[PDB]
C-alpha cells in the first residue's frame, strides 16, 4: 500500500493524523493545553469511578 | 480638530500589533472575503504579508517582540488589502441585491 | 403601418463610421466592427488578439462581469465576439424593446474594459480549453499551418493563442492592445433593427477611447513555404494555394468566380457535384471517400487562392494531383463560357441567401461600412460580378498555376507528396 | 450499432394496466402509485403504533 | 377511484402524506385496541375480574 | 470554529449532569438535600412541572428509586462524554488548531509530535502537582462536612451550597427571587455559550491586540469569582444586592458590553 | 416597438387544392425564397420489417427522377444556383430548396417531381445501401444520438416511437426496391403533404404552379383521410449502457410530454428556459442566471447540459441530457434532478420573467431566414393544422407566471417515473430506484 | 460540494456506511445478521439501563 505501516494501517493511520504527524501551529501557548489534560482527567476520572462502583 | 487622529494613533499603540512588526491589515480574520482579497493580492504584496506573519508566529512562539526601532509607526503603516477588500464586499452585496430583485 | 426604411450611414468627425437599417424585425442586433486581430500581434504580444476575445465578459468601468452576464440576460438577450485574423466583431442582439438596455454593456465591454490580473488570470487557462474544441475540426488545423506557410508575418499569425503563451498574456498587453487598436477611425458601429437617430446619438455621446489608427500592420510578405503535420490520421487534410487578389481588387471577382467555376461547396445533400470541375475531377481520379474545394480568401492587403483537400491518405497522392491537374487545365482556357455563366449565378445566389440571416446582414453591412464606410447597392455588387470575362477566368488560373505555392496538409501524410512534386 | 439494440419483452413482469403498448400508462399511474405508497403509508401508521 | 384519490390527496405531497400516517395512526390505535382487547375478553368470558366482579360488589 | 464550540458546550453541560449525580451517591446530608433543592426547581416549569419531577424521582421525592436510578446515569453519562470528545476533535481536525495571534499558521506549522507531545506531558505533570497536593495533604479542603453526616429528610443542613464549580450558577439562581424566573436564569447561565459564536463583531479573532476587549474580559473573570464568592454565602444583605449586580453584569458583559466594544474597536482602527 | 414589429408580420397564407394538398407561404420582400414539402412521415409510420425505409427513400429522393435522371437533375439544379436538401425525422420528414424568387415556379416543379416520381433505379439502391450502413457506423459514434435513440428505444419500448430514424441493420441490407415504393406510394400523398414557401413569392404564383404539378386527385373518401397512428405507451425505465473505454458519458432523463397540440408546451418551454443550458466555452461562467449551469461551473459538474422538450401529435419527452467526466455524474444528475424540483416547489416571478424574455428571443430566432420560417410553417400546419404568429405566441408566452410554470411542471415531473439512457463510463451514476426519489420532494 | 450529504464532517460518515456504501447485488439473508446483531446490541443495553435502573 504505503511505505511507512503508520499512514497505511486504517487504524495507526488514525492514531497518526491525530498524535504524531497532526499539523499543529507552532506558536500555541500553555493555554491550549487544557484539551488534552481534560482528556487525561476523563480517563482517570472513569478509571478510579469504575474501581469504586465495584464497592 | 485632531481628536480622531489622537484616538486611532493610541488604540493602534495600545494595539500592539506593531510590536511583532504586522500591518493592521495583517492582523485581519480571514472570513470569507478576506479571504477572497488574499488571492487578488499581486505576487510581492502577498509574499511580503507571508514573511511578516510568519515572523510574528515565531516571536509569538518565542515569547518576544521585535526591538523598538523596528516596530511599524502608525503614519507608516500600509493598508496593502483594505482597497481590495472593500471591492470584493462591493461585488457581493452587488451580487445578493440582485438575487433577491 | 410599418414599410420600407432606407440604409443610412453617418461618419463622425473622429473617422467613426455608423451604419444603420430598420428592417422594423421584432429583434435588433448591434454591433462594434473593429480593424484589429492576431495580423497586428508581434512576436512578443501573440495570442493576447485571442484572449482579448474571451475576455469580453471581465469587469469593465462601468459594469461588472456578474452584472454584464446578468444584466444581458435579463432581457433575454445574447453577445458575442467573433474575429478573423484582422476584424473583430463585438454584437449583441435582443427584442427592439431592450436595445437601450444591452447597448450599456456592449459600450463598456469594447472601449471600458479594466483587465482586472486576478480576472484575467482566472481567465487564461480559457484559452486552451476554447483552443481545444476548436481544434476537433482537422480542417482548423491546416489552415492555421497554411497561414504561417503562406506568410512570413502579419497574416501568418495564427488565429489561436499559442500553447507556450498561454497563462504569459498580460493585462498591460490587453490594455496596450485595446488603445492602440480599439480607435474611432477603426471602429464601425453598425445596427440592424434600429433608428439611425438613436444609434448615433449612442455612438458619439457615449464612445471615448478614440482618434486615430494606432498601431499599423506590417505588410503581409509573401513566404511559400510547406508546413507537414504527421500524426496519423486516416485522413490526410491537404491544402495548396498562392498569393491570391486582396479585398476592394477588381482581381478579387474572378478568383470567386473561378472559384465557383472549380467548385466551392455542395448544394445537393448526399448529392455529386458535377458543375464542379474540381470534385469532378477528383472523382474520375480516385475510387474511395473524399472531397475537394476551391479555397478563396481576400484580406486586406493580399490573399490566398487554391484548392482544399481530404482524402483517405493512401489516396491522397492521386486526389491532390487530381485537384492540380484540373487547375492547370482550367489555365489552359480549360473554361467554358457557359462554366462562366452558371458560376456568376451560383455566386449571386449564394451571395444572396447569406444575407437573410440577421448575422449575416450585419456582416455584410458592417464590413462594408468600415474598410470603405459605403454601401455598394446588391445591383452593384451583381453588375461587378457578371462583368467578368471567360478571359479573366482563365487569367485567374494561370496566376496559380505560375505562382509560388504554399502547402499545408496534416495526418498520415505517408503517401502526400510535397509541395515541389506538383 | 445502437440501432440494432432494443429493449427486450417485459411483459413477464409489467403490471396488468401497463401490459398493453398502445394504451397511455399515464391513465393509470396514480393507481399504481397509490396502492404501492397505500402499502407504504399503513406500515407508517402499523410502526408508529 | 379511491386509489387515484388517495394518491392524490393523501400520498402526493409528502406532507399530506406524514398527516395521513398521523391521523392514520390515532384511528388505528383506538380501533386495533378495543378490538384487541374485545378478542381476548371473548376467548376467556367469566374468567376475568371483569365478568365475575358484580359477585362481591355490592356495598 | 462553530462546531466544535457547541460540541463543547455540551461536553460541558453533560459534565455538569455527571458531577450532579455523581455527588448524590454517597447520600450525606448535602448529597440529599443537593438533590432535592436542584430537582424541585423543576415543578416550578407550568403545567408539566409536577410531572416532571415525580418522573424523574421516582415517587413522591428524593428517595430510594431516584438513587438507583442517579447511579446508572452516573455510570452512564461519563461515556456520553467519552463519546463527544471525539465528535469534538472530529470537528476540530477540519481545521485544525487557532493560536495566539490569530493569524493563518499554515506558513508555519510543526508536527504534534514530539512539540505537544511532550509540552502536554510536562503541562500533565505541573498541573498533576497541586492536585496531588491537596489531595493528599488536604483531602477534605474542598468538600462540605455536613456531607460526612448520613442524608436525613428530617433535618434541613442551614447552608445548602454546592460544591464550587457550581456556585456561581447557585448565586444567578438565587438572583431571581421567583421559582420560575430564577431556574430560566440558571439554564440561561450555561446556555448562553451558544449564543458566543454570534456576538463577534471584531474584525480580529483574538483578544491579543483588543485592549478594550481584554479588561472587558477580566472585568467578566472577577465578575465570576464574585459569582462563585455569593454563591457560597447565605441569602441576606449585602450578598443579596451584589449578587443581582454580579448576575447582571455577566449577562451584559456577554450580550450587550463585549459585541459593543468590538464594533467600537474595529472603528478605532480605522475599520 | 416590438409589439407592432409583430404585427406588422405579413401573414402566412394556406389554400387547399382539391387533392388534399395544402399550399403556405409567407411574402417577403427577398430576391432569394425557400420552398418545400413537408411531409407527415418517418420512422414511426414504418413498421418492424420497412423501418428505415424513408431514411433510404431520403438518400434517393435526390438521385433522379424518371422525368431527368440523376446527371441531369443534379446539373439541373446546380446550374441555377439552387439548394436541395431535407430530412426525416420519426414523425416528419421535408424536402426543400433555396433558390431565387425568380426560379420559384421552375423549383415546385422539381420538388413535385422528387415526391411523386423517385426514380428508384436499382443499380442506385445497392449503392446508397452500403452509404447508408456507413454513415450508420459514423452516426454510431456520436454519442449524443446513441443517447437519445436509446432514450427513445426505452422511454417508448415495445411501440413505433422505441425505433431509430435510420433503421436497422438488417432493414438495411435487405430492404426492396418495392419497399422503398411502397413507402412511397403509401406514406407520400396530397393530404399529407404540405407545400411551404418564404421569401419574396406571390401565394397566387404558387398555389398555380401548385395545382400544375401536384394535380393527381383523389377517387374514394379513404385517399382524402390522413391515418391515426396507434398511440405510443410510455415508460419509466432505464437502459444502461456501459463503456468505461469512453472517455466521456451522456445521461438522458425524461418523463412524458402532452404533445404538439396542448397549450402546457408553452408553459414547459417557459420551465426549460430557467434551466436552460450550458457548456464549457460560454463565458458568463460562474455568473450565468441558470442555477444549474452556475454549479456545474463553480463544481466542474460537466462537459455540457440541455433541457429539452421534444414534441410529437399524442405523446413527447421532456428532459435533459448532459456529458460529465465519469467522477462527476453523480453531482451532476443531484443538482439537475435537483433543479426539476426547484421548477414544481419554488419557481419565482424574476425567474420565469427571464424566461420569458428568452423564450422570445428563441421563437423569434426561430424565423432567421427563408429556410428557417419555411421549416416553421411546414411544421406549424402539418402538426397545428395552421399557423401559430410570433404575435400569438407571445400572447400565450406573456401569460405565464410563476404560479402557472409551478403547476404545470408539477403536472409532468413530480413523483414520476422518468425514462434513463446512459451510455459511457457510468459507474458512478446508479440505481433506477434512487433516481426515481429525486423526482420528489425539493 | 454540492449535497450536504457528502461534505458534512458527520453526515458524511453516515452516508458512507450507511446511505451510498457501495454493497454486492447478490448478498443474502445471511448477510442480515450484522444489521440484527447490531439492533440486537441497541436493545440489550437499552433494556438493561431501564434495569439497572431499579
Ligand atoms: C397514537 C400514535 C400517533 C403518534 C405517532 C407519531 C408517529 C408519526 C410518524 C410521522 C410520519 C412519517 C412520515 C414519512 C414520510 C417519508 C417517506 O417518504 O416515507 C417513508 C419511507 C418510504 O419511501 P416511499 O415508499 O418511496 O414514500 C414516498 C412518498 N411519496 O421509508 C420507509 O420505508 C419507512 C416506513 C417503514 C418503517 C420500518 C420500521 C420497522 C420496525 C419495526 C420494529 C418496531 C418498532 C420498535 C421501536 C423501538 C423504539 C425503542
Ligand atoms: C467559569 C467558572 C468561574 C470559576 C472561576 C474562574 C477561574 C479563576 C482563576 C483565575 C485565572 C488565572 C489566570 C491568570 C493568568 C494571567 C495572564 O497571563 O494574563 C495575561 C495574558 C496575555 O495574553 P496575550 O494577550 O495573548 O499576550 C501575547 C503577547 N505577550 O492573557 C491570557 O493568558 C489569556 C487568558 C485566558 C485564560 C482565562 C482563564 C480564566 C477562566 C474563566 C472562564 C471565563 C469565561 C466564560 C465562562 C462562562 C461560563
Ligand atoms: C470533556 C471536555 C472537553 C474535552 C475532553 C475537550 C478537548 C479538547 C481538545 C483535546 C482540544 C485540542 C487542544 C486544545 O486546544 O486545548 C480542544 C479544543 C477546543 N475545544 Fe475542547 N474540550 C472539552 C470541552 C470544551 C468546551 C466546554 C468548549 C467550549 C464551550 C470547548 C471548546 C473547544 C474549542 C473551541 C477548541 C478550539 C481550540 C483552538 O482555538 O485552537 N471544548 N478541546
Ligand atoms: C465524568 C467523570 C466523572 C465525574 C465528573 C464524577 C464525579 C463524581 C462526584 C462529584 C462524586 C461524588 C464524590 C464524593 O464527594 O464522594 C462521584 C462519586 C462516585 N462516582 Fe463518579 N464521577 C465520574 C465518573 C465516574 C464513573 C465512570 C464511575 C464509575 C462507572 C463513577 C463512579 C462513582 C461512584 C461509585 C461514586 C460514589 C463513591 C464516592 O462518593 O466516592 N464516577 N463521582
Ligand atoms: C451485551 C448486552 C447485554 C447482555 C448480553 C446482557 C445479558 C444479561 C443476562 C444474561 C442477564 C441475566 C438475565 C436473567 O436471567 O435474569 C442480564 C441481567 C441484567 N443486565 Fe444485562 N446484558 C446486557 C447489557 C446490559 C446493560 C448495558 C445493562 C445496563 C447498564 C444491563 C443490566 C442488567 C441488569 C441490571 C440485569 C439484572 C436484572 C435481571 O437479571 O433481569 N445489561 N443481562
Ligand atoms: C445533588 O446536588 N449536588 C450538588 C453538587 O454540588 O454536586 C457537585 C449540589 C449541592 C448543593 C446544592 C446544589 C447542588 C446541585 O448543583 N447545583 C447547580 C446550581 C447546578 C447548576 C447548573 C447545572 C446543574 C446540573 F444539574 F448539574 F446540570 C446544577
Amino acid at each position: 500500500m504505503a511505505p511507512n505501516i503508520r499512514k497505511s494501517h486504517p487504524l495507526l493511520k488514525m492514531i497518526n493524523n491525530s498524535l504524531i504527524d497532526l499539523p499543529a501551529p507552532s506558536n500555541i501557548s500553555a493555554w491550549w493545553n487544557f484539551g488534552s489534560l481534560l482528556a487525561v482527567c476523563l480517563m482517570t476520572q472513569i478509571l478510579t469511578g469504575l474501581l469504586l462502583a465495584m464497592h | 480638530g485632531r481628536l480622531m487622529d489622537r484616538i486611532r494613533k493610541w488604540y493602534y499603540n495600545a494595539a500592539g500589533f506593531n510590536k511583532y512588526g504586522l500591518m493592521r491589515d495583517d492582523t485581519l480574520y480571514e472570513d470569507d472575503d478576506v479571504k477572497e482579497a488574499l488571492k487578488r493580492l499581486p505576487e510581492d504584496l502577498y509574499n511580503e504579508r507571508m514573511f511578516r506573519i510568519k515572523r510574528a508566529l515565531d516571536l509569538s512562539l518565542k515569547h518576544r517582540i521585535l526591538p523598538k526601532e523596528q516596530w511599524v509607526k502608525y503614519e507608516e503603516d500600509k493598508p496593502y488589502l483594505e482597497p481590495y477588500l472593500k471591492e470584493v464586499i462591493r461585488e457581493r452585496l452587488e451580487r445578493e441585491a440582485w438575487n433577491k430583485k | 403601418c410599418p414599410g420600407a426604411e432606407d440604409l443610412e450611414i453617418t461618419k463622425l468627425p473622429n473617422g467613426l463610421i455608423i451604419a444603420s437599417l430598420e428592417n422594423f424585425s421584432p429583434a435588433s442586433r448591434i454591433g462594434v466592427f473593429i480593424k484589429a486581430g492576431s495580423r497586428y500581434e508581434t512576436t512578443a504580444n501573440l495570442g493576447t488578439a485571442h484572449l482579448l476575445r474571451l475576455a469580453s465578459p471581465l469587469t469593465t468601468k462601468g459594469a461588472s462581469s456578474f452584472r454584464i452576464t446578468r444584466g444581458i440576460e435579463a432581457v433575454g438577450g445574447s453577445l458575442s465576439v467573433y474575429s478573423t485574423r484582422e476584424k473583430m466583431t463585438y454584437c449583441v442582439e435582443c427584442l427592439r424593446d431592450h436595445v437601450d438596455t444591452v447597448m450599456e454593456y456592449l459600450l463598456n465591454v469594447t472601449t471600458a474594459p479594466e483587465f482586472r490580473p486576478w480576472e484575467v488570470t482566472d481567465l487564461q487557462p480559457q484559452l486552451k480549453v476554447d483552443k481545444a474544441v476548436a481544434f476537433q475540426s482537422p480542417q482548423v488545423g491546416v489552415l492555421e499551418n497554411l497561414h504561417a506557410a503562406a506568410y512570413k508575418t502579419a497574416l501568418a499569425n495564427p488565429l489561436y493563442c499559442p500553447d507556450y503563451r498561454i497563462g504569459k498574456i498580460t493585462s498591460e498587453q490587453l490594455h496596450h492592445f485595446v488603445q492602440n487598436n480599439f480607435t474611432s477611425a477603426r471602429m464601425a458601429l453598425v445596427g440592424i433593427g434600429v433608428k439611425h437617430s438613436d444609434l448615433k446619438q449612442v455612438a458619439e455621446q457615449f464612445l471615448n477611447i478614440r482618434s486615430g489608427a494606432g498601431t499599423s500592420s506590417a505588410k503581409a510578405t509573401y513566404w511559400g513555404g510547406e508546413i507537414r503535420e504527421q500524426n496519423g490520421h486516416s485522413l490526410v487534410h491537404a491544402a495548396v494555394v498562392t498569393e491570391g487578389a486582396a479585398v476592394g481588387s477588381a482581381e478579387a471577382n474572378a478568383f470567386s468566380v473561378l472559384q465557383h467555376v472549380l467548385g466551392a461547396g455542395p448544394l445537393i445533400k448526399r448529392g455529386s457535384s458535377v458543375t464542379s470541375k474540381l470534385y469532378q475531377g477528383v472523382a474520375k481520379a480516385t475510387t474511395q471517400p473524399f472531397d475537394a474545394s476551391a479555397f478563396n480568401v481576400n484580406y486586406s492587403d493580399s490573399g490566398l487562392f487554391g484548392f482544399y483537400t481530404i482524402s483517405q491518405a493512401a489516396h491522397a497522392g492521386e486526389v491532390i494531383r487530381a485537384a492540380m491537374n484540373q487547375l492547370k487545365a482550367a489555365a489552359q482556357g480549360g473554361v467554358t463560357e457557359e462554366d462562366v455563366t452558371k458560376a456568376k449565378n451560383q455566386l449571386k445566389a449564394t451571395y444572396l441567401m447569406s444575407v437573410e440571416t440577421a448575422q449575416g446582414l450585419l456582416n455584410e453591412i458592417g464590413s462594408e461600412a468600415l474598410l470603405s464606410g459605403t454601401h455598394t447597392a446588391p445591383s452593384v455588387v451583381a453588375q461587378k460580378i457578371d462583368s467578368v470575362t471567360s478571359a479573366d477566368v482563365v487569367n485567374a488560373a494561370k496566376k496559380f498555376v505560375s505562382g509560388k505555392k504554399s502547402m499545408a496538409a496534416s495526418g498520415d501524410l505517408g503517401s502526400t507528396p510535397f509541395l515541389d512534386e506538383l | 450499432v445502437h440501432n440494432d439494440v432494443t429493449v427486450p419483452d417485459f411483459s413477464a413482469y409489467r403490471r396488468e394496466d401497463v401490459m398493453d403498448a398502445t394504451t397511455s400508462s399515464q391513465t393509470s399511474s396514480e393507481d399504481r402509485k397509490g396502492f404501492s405508497y397505500l402499502v407504504t403509508a399503513t406500515a407508517c401508521v402499523a410502526t408508529a403504533y | 377511484a379511491l386509489l387515484r384519490q388517495a394518491y392524490s390527496a393523501l400520498f402526493r405531497r409528502t406532507s399530506t402524506f406524514a398527516l395521513t400516517v398521523v391521523l392514520g395512526a390515532v384511528l388505528f390505535e383506538r380501533a386495533f385496541d378495543q378490538g384487541a382487547d374485545a378478542i381476548f375478553e371473548h376467548l376467556n368470558e367469566g374468567k376475568l375480574w371483569k365478568h365475575i366482579k358484580h359477585k362481591y360488589e355490592a356495598s | 470554529y462553530k462546531e466544535t464550540w457547541n460540541t463543547g458546550v455540551i461536553l460541558l453541560l453533560t459534565l455538569m449532569a455527571t458531577a450532579f449525580v455523581g455527588y448524590v451517591l454517597p447520600w450525606g446530608q448535602m448529597s440529599f438535600w443537593g438533590a432535592t433543592v436542584i430537582t424541585n426547581l423543576f415543578s416550578a416549569i407550568p403545567y408539566i412541572g409536577h410531572t416532571l419531577v415525580e418522573w424523574a424521582w421516582g415517587g413522591f421525592s428524593v428517595d430510594n428509586p431516584t438513587l438507583t436510578r442517579f447511579f446508572a446515569l452516573h455510570f452512564l453519562l461519563p461515556f456520553a462524554i467519552a463519546g463527544i470528545t471525539i465528535i469534538h476533535l472530529t470537528f476540530l481536525h477540519e481545521s485544525g488548531s487557532n493560536n495566539p495571534l490569530g493569524i493563518s499558521s499554515d506558513s508555519d506549522k510543526i508536527p504534534f509530535h514530539p512539540y505537544y507531545s511532550f509540552k502536554d506531558i510536562l503541562g500533565l505533570t505541573l498541573m498533576l502537582t497541586p492536585f496531588l497536593t491537596l489531595a493528599l495533604f488536604s483531602p477534605n479542603l474542598l468538600g462540605d462536612p455536613e456531607n460526612f453526616t448520613p442524608a436525613n429528610p428530617l433535618v434541613t443542613p442551614p447552608h445548602i451550597k454546592p460544591e464550587w464549580y457550581f456556585l456561581f450558577a447557585y448565586a444567578i439562581l438565587r438572583s431571581i427571587p421567583n421559582k420560575l424566573g430564577g431556574v430560566l436564569a440558571l439554564a440561561a447561565s450555561v446556555l448562553i455559550l451558544f449564543l458566543i459564536p454570534f456576538l463577534h463583531k471584531s474584525k480580529q479573532r483574538t483578544m491579543t491586540f483588543r485592549p478594550l476587549s481584554q479588561t472587558l474580559f477580566w472585568l467578566l473573570v472577577a465578575n465570576l469569582l464574585i459569582l462563585t464568592w455569593i454563591g457560597s454565602q447565605p441569602v441576606e444583605h449585602p450578598f443579596i444586592i451584589i449578587g443581582q449586580m454580579a448576575s447582571l453584569s455577566y449577562f451584559t458583559i456577554l450580550l450587550i458590553l463585549f459585541p459593543t466594544i468590538g464594533t467600537l474597536e474595529n472603528k478605532m482602527l480605522n475599520y | 416597438t416590438y409589439a407592432q414589429t409583430l404585427q406588422n408580420i405579413p401573414e402566412t397564407n394556406v389554400t387547399t387544392l382539391d387533392n388534399g394538398l395544402r399550399v403556405a407561404s409567407e411574402e417577403s420582400s427577398q430576391p432569394t425564397c425557400t420552398v418545400g414539402v413537408w411531409i407527415g412521415a418517418g420512422s414511426r409510420y414504418e413498421n418492424e420489417k420497412n423501418n428505415g425505409a424513408g431514411y433510404f427513400v431520403e438518400h434517393l429522393a435526390f438521385k433522379g427522377t424518371k422525368k431527368r435522371p440523376c446527371a441531369a437533375f443534379e446539373k439541373e439544379v446546380e446550374s441555377m444556383g439552387a439548394h436541395f436538401n431535407g430530412y426525416t425525422s420519426r414523425e416528419q420528414t421535408a424536402f426543400y430548396i433555396k433558390a431565387l424568387s425568380k426560379d420559384m415556379p421552375k423549383v415546385v416543379e422539381l420538388l413535385a417531381d422528387v415526391v411523386q416520381n423517385c426514380a428508384l433505379e436499382e443499380s442506385q439502391i445497392e449503392k446508397e445501401r452500403g452509404v447508408i450502413l456507413q454513415e450508420l457506423k459514423e452516426m454510431d459514434n456520436d454519442m449524443t444520438n446513441v443517447t437519445f435513440d436509446y432514450l427513445h428505444a426505452t422511454a417508448f419500448q415495445g411501440t413505433a416511437l422505441a425505433r431509430t430514424v435510420e433503421g436497422t441493420t438488417e432493414n438495411i441490407k435487405h430492404l426492396t426496391r418495392a419497399d422503398l415504393a411502397s413507402y412511397i406510394d403509401t406514406h407520400f400523398k396530397a393530404p399529407r403533404m404540405v407545400l411551404a414557401a418564404a421569401g419574396g413569392i406571390s401565394h397566387k404564383e404558387l398555389v398555380d404552379a401548385a395545382r400544375q404539378h401536384f394535380s393527381g386527385v383523389s377517387f374514394t373518401y379513404k385517399e382524402d383521410a390522413v391515418p391515426i397512428l396507434p398511440r405510443c405507451r410510455f415508460t419509466g425505465s432505464e437502459i444502461r449502457a456501459r463503456d468505461d473505454a469512453l472517455p466521456v458519458a451522456h445521461v438522458a432523463l425524461a418523463v412524458e410530454g402532452p404533445g404538439w397540440a396542448d397549450p402546457d408546451n408553452v408553459v414547459l418551454h417557459v420551465a426549460n428556459a430557467i434551466i436552460g443550458r450550458y457548456d464549457r466555452t460560454f463565458g458568463g461562467g460562474k455568473h450565468l442566471s441558470s442555477r444549474l449551469a452556475a454549479l456545474a461551473v463553480e463544481h466542474k459538474l460537466c462537459h455540457s447540459f440541455q433541457t429539452f422538450n421534444t414534441s410529437y401529435s399524442d405523446t413527447g419527452l421532456f428532459g435533459f441530457h448532459f456529458v460529465a467526466d465519469p467522477l462527476s455524474i453523480d453531482d451532476m444528475m443531484f443538482c439537475a434532478q435537483g433543479e426539476w424540483m426547484r421548477l414544481c416547489t419554488s419557481t419565482t416571478e424574476s425567474e420565469v420573467k427571464r424566461a420569458k424574455n428568452h423564450l422570445r428571443s428563441a421563437m423569434v430566432a426561430q424565423l432567421d431566414g427563408t429556410t428557417p420560417v419555411c421549416e416553421t410553417i411546414g411544421s406549424h400546419l402539418l402538426n397545428y393544422g395552421r399557423r401559430i404568429s410570433l404575435e400569438e405566441w407571445d400572447s400565450r408566452i406573456s401569460a405565464v407566471d410563476a404560479r402557472m410554470v409551478r403547476d404545470v411542471c408539477s403536472k409532468y415531473i413530480y413523483d414520476k417515473c422518468p425514462a434513463l439512457a446512459a451510455v459511457g463510463p457510468i459507474e458512478q451514476l446508479l440505481d433506477y430506484n434512487r433516481i426515481r426519489s429525486g423526482m420528489y420532494w425539493i
